[PDB]
């Protein structure tokens, strides 16, 4: 087609395995960094506690509520409250979640991310839905109550990035490898007898030609072709972790061009 | 005189130029750049009589007098921090010290307990495009949170044909794929309506 | 307690430009751009692209201390060429490269049935 | 009167004056003569290019805090200190379909040179024209008068 | 703005002598002038905390609105046809432009050679809308009318920006205007300063004027507390 | 409405004032708690 090229190896709701060729390592990495840190997500940010009869602390629970993944598909049409014009929050900038739970049962009563209810007007946008990947359809286990154990609270979810808090991290681990045969001599293999026998062969070795000993060292050789795997948490779909990552980095660069323009 | 303010919510720093070119074949000349500050204050009074806003807007025009118009509950107050704009009689009888400052400085330093600055939008290095009987000003508005949008100021001495002029500019916006924008040409003394229009288009 | 606010990493300070371009004294046709509320994510990316420019003689960036999200980038170009222009072109090249990357990923993704 | 006024009103302090700004006694005065010359040539040009060409035509020239007691005294000499200007209106015969009107204004903004302002409109709302012009050179006023009388005024 | 000043006074009978003295000393005869001041305070019905958004203490203060009025509004019929000069003082839709001022209590210091007061001022040029009266606008800011006074006097322009005002003050109420200065005139000498130098220079100018009138009329530094408009 | 103090064991609300007797109604136990403020507390979820 044009410049750098992609070749997807495997896909799911949760994973994207692909090959990125005709790219600078610096670019591959900068994208990898952005996916981890700069993609916006919606996550619980304020927790007003009306009642808590639980064995857990108000803030212990509060902390967990932030780590619960929320639907951030249409996150782009929500404003950062900081940029919003209200007094604290509103609809244009937040999602209000409610949680009322009580131990009616003699048996232990469980509190799940499913038990969260949206109270704010969604403006008909795909946002704030607790992500349920759970087979039984419960989502994240927030708490356990016994008998008169009541938990009544209110959550304000806000747009944010992983730089502010890791709760707004839409990506789990991002796998990243290049040159499975150390052709580039980018690592000096620690060994005891044989580095080839001692160090396990990469999966990606199959997608590259072995060096063949009867050849001189390619110094001219440079790093292109990157075997990556992007894992999603739920907030954004796997593809959009890649796309939005590409786009964020693009926007980030545009700001610099624009800054120079104003100067 | 007449005026209208168009605020392009959905846009990027580039949108300005895109619209700038859709007029390339309508332009005539380009005067000096302009500037503008748009402040939002929130009242801290807690007994505030029902239906009295808690919001007050401050629109500062740069070299439109270094003047600042305060707008609250559909009412406006025009102020100036320019010693050169002081009515001569007020300097003579001592009503004025001859050395004024901005109403915003006063608000933040002497009345800060009653009024708190919530937001500050600034538009620098704006452009003054001169067309046929219609002056069109363009500037990129920025907040403390990066780009905030594009602002179009439409001023026309020609009291007559105007509704057409505004519709025309809105059309060139359709061309550059600038959808989901707000336009105001409302009214409440030129400087006052202009200031009001910014409020309607941004609030 | 002595902990700085987390937004300080990305949100520009009161009266603090993203870029501050200062000229290098020690070398002709060399400049030093300080990038506020930025990290390696952008620094190493730009530096590597300026390296691809033939008319660029020197390019390097450094995050002088990790408590602060800012980096100094030094650009030296051949006489006649402007370092601000060099930075402008590398910035552009990056965008155009990313634009193709997105297009190529999108096309390839749409082909998958999972 | 001016220095005193400059001291009374503004300064709370002392005067500020410029020779260039404050220069004019004699230089402002000489302009009076040069303008008279300029006005003479202008009327000659008008006779040649216009009056002689169109028969009925003729030309008519026309005049273009409380310190107030002071400002009134100074205002009285505005006659002597004004940048010299006269308007020469050219009377043209009325065509029964439309009435063309032409006038020129002569002025000396820096006191020693001349600007010539020509306005022409002969409206027939189908044919309606308007010219608003400024010339620093009598050579070009002859050429523009000629152009005007040719197309629009002549039969 | 920093206003450095000194005050004094004289009884009605000292008028002519003082006018004659200031005319010779300054070189110019007096200039008649007036001003109406309306003072406003935070609405007592409304109540707000006295702190910043940064949670910093803010002291409530009065706002002073001042303008002029055409002299004809101060001359009745008995006053009619009387030289409109310094001698007259003896026989005693939208909003208009106004000067809006908030001042601070003068600078502290024992043995101050002059009074030094900081003044925050802005100018109101006009208004529009529903409630465009200056009164409504003040209310919109959360303030209410408290009191107002008229001042009539003569002023003298002197060197280095020094100004001298000989004034009479009348408080205004429907119940009637009462002359705060009944008996004589309030004398004020001052200079408005927008660097330490110009401040020490200005002090000197005032000190030389004080020195030049010593023996005849005394000019001194008024009590700080008497120049404090804070509400309490 | 209003529960000034709660019981430690039986968890029955008490609502008593100054010099009322520091004890529970039914069970003996002089323990007794305080019951949360009605001035709802908000926490950052970080
Ligand atoms: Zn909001
Ligand atoms: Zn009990």
């Amino acid at each position: 087609e044009e410049g750098p090229q992609v070749k997807i190896r495997e896909a799911s709701k949760d994973n994207v395995d692909f090959i990125l060729s005709n790219v600078d390592l610096a670019m591959a990495n900068s994208l990898r960094r952005v996916m981890i840190a700069e993609i916006p997500t919606l996550a619980i940010d304020s927790v007003e506690v009306e009642t808590n009869t639980t064995v857990l602390a108000d803030e212990f629970i509060a902390h967990r509520l932030g780590l619960i993944p929320l639907q951030s598909m249409d996150i782009e049409q929500l404003e950062y409250s900081r940029d919003c014009f209200c007094e604290d929050h509103c609809d244009k900038c937040s999602v209000v979640l409610t949680l009322q739970a009580f131990g009616e049962s003699e048996s232990t009563t469980n509190v799940y991310s499913k038990d969260l209810v949206i109270v704010s007007n969604l403006m008909g946008r795909n946002i704030g839905h607790p992500i349920i990947q759970d087979k039984e359809g419960n989502g994240v286990l927030i708490c356990k109550l016994r008998k008169g154990q009541e938990l009544k609270l209110t959550c304000v979810a806000k747009k944010g990035i992983a730089k502010e808090h890791a709760k707004w991290g839409p990506a789990a681990a991002i796998e990243f490898e290049y040159d499975p045969w150390n052709k580039l001599k980018h690592t000096d293999y620690w060994y005891e007898q044989d580095s080839a026998k001692e160090w396990p062969q990469s999966k990606n070795c199959e997608y590259e030609d072995p060096p063949n000993e009867g050849d001189p060292f390619d110094y001219k050789a440079q790093a292109d072709t990157f075997y990556m795997n992007v894992e999603s948490v739920g907030s954004i779909p796997v593809d959009q972790v890649v796309v939005r990552g590409i786009d964020t980095l693009q926007k980030k660069v545009a700001s610099i061009l624009l800054a120079l323009t104003q100067m | 005189g007449k005026s209208a303010v168009i605020f392009v919510e959905r846009a990027t720093p580039a949108t300005l130029t895109e619209l700038k070119d859709a007029l390339s074949n309508s332009i005539l000349s380009v005067r000096d750049p302009w500037s503008i500050d748009f402040r939002t204050y929130r009242c801290s009074i807690k007994n505030l009589p029902a239906d009295v806003s808690k919001l007050m807007y401050s629109i500062t025009f740069h070299h439109h007098g270094r003047q600042t118009v305060l707008i609250k509950d559909n009412s406006a107050m025009v102020t100036t921090a320019a010693a050169a704009d002081i009515p001569p009689a007020l300097v003579f009888n001592g009503s004025s010290t001859g050395v004024p400052e901005s109403i915003d400085t006063i608000l933040s330093s002497k009345l800060s307990n009653i009024w708190m600055q919530r937001q500050l939008i600034k538009g620098d290095a704006g452009e003054t495009l001169i067309l046929d009987g219609l002056t069109v000003r363009l500037v990129n508005l920025f907040s403390s949170t990066g780009f905030k949008g594009l602002l179009i100021e439409l001023q026309a001495d020609e009291a007559g044909e105007f509704e057409t002029k505004i519709a025309g500019i809105e059309g060139h916006l359709a061309e550059i794929r600038a959808k989901e924008y707000k336009t105001s040409s409302d009214s409440l003394n030129e400087i006052c309506d202009l200031a009001y229009q910014y409020v309607r288009a941004l609030e | 307690m002595n902990a700085p606010d987390r937004f300080e990493l990305f949100l520009l300070g009161e009266g603090e430009s993203k870029l501050k371009i200062d000229p290098d004294t020690k070398a002709p046709n060399a400049v030093v751009i300080t990038f506020e509320k930025e990290d390696h994510t952008l620094g190493n990316l730009i530096r590597a692209e300026l390296l691809n420019d033939r008319k660029v003689l020197f390019a390097a960036y450094k995050v002088e201390h990790p408590f602060f999200a800012r980096f100094k980038l030094r650009i030296q170009t051949t006489e006649g060429y402007d370092p601000k222009d060099a930075l402008k072109n590398a910035c552009n090249s990056i965008i155009n490269k990313l634009g193709a990357l997105k297009t190529n990923f999108e096309t390839e993704w749409n082909l998958q049935t999972l | 009167k001016k220095t005193l006024r400059s001291r009374i009103s503004s300064p709370h302090g002392l005067i500020n004056l410029n020779v260039d700004d404050d220069i004019l006694i004699i230089r402002p005065i000489l302009g009076k003569v040069r303008f008279a010359n300029y006005k003479l040539l202008l009327k000659k040009i008008i006779k040649d290019y216009v009056l002689d060409i169109v028969p009925g035509s003729s030309i008519t020239e026309t005049e273009v805090e409380n310190i107030t007691k002071l400002n009134k005294e100074i205002r009285a000499f505005d006659k002597l200190l004004n940048i010299p200007r006269r308007e020469l209106k050219i009377n043209l015969p009325l065509t029964e379909h439309k009435s063309p009107n032409l006038s020129l204004m002569l002025e000396s903004p820096n006191y020693c040179n001349a600007l010539i302002h020509i306005k022409f409109s002969a409206g027939t709302e189908a044919n309606a024209v308007s010219f608003d012009t400024t010339f620093s050179d009598f050579k070009e006023v002859e050429d523009f008068l000629h152009f005007i009388v040719a197309e629009y005024i002549q039969q | 703005v920093q206003q450095l000043s000194l005050f004094g006074s004289i009884g009605d009978d000292g008028y002519d002598l003082l006018i004659s003295t200031l005319t010779t000393i300054s070189g110019n005869p007096p200039l008649l002038y007036n001003s109406l001041c309306t003072v406003w305070k935070p609405n007592p019905s409304y109540d707000v905390e006295n702190v910043n958004s940064r949670n910093q203490l803010v002291e409530p203060n009065r706002i002073k609105l001042s303008k002029e009025v055409p002299f004809s509004y101060l001359i009745d019929e008995t006053m009619m046809d009387k030289p409109l000069n310094f001698r007259i003082l003896k026989s005693f839709e939208s909003c208009s432009p106004w000067s809006l001022q908030i001042s601070d209590i003068p600078a502290a210091g024992n043995n101050r050679s002059v009074s030094m007061q900081t003044i925050a001022e802005t100018i109101i040029l006009s208004s529009a809308g529903k409630n465009s009266s200056v009164s409504s606008l003040m209310n919109g800011l959360g303030y209410v009318f408290e009191f107002q006074y008229l001042t009539i006097g003569v002023k003298f322009f002197m060197k280095h920006g020094l100004i001298l005002e000989l004034q009479k003050i009348w408080q205004i109420e429907e119940a009637g205007n009462s002359q705060i200065t009944s008996g004589g005139f309030l004398l004020k000498a001052y200079i408005n300063v927008s660097d330490i130098d110009r401040i020490n220079y200005t002090e000197t100018a005032l000190m030389n004027l004080k020195k030049e009138l010593q023996g005849y009329i005394e000019l001194s530094v008024p009590d700080r507390q008497s120049m404090d408009s804070r509400v309490a | 409405a209003t529960l000034k103090y709660i019981c430690a064991e039986c968890s029955s609300k008490l609502s008593l004032s100054r010099t009322d007797a520091v004890r529970c109604k039914d069970c003996g136990h002089r323990i007794l708690l305080k019951a949360r403020t009605k001035r709802l507390v908000q926490f950052e979820a970080r």
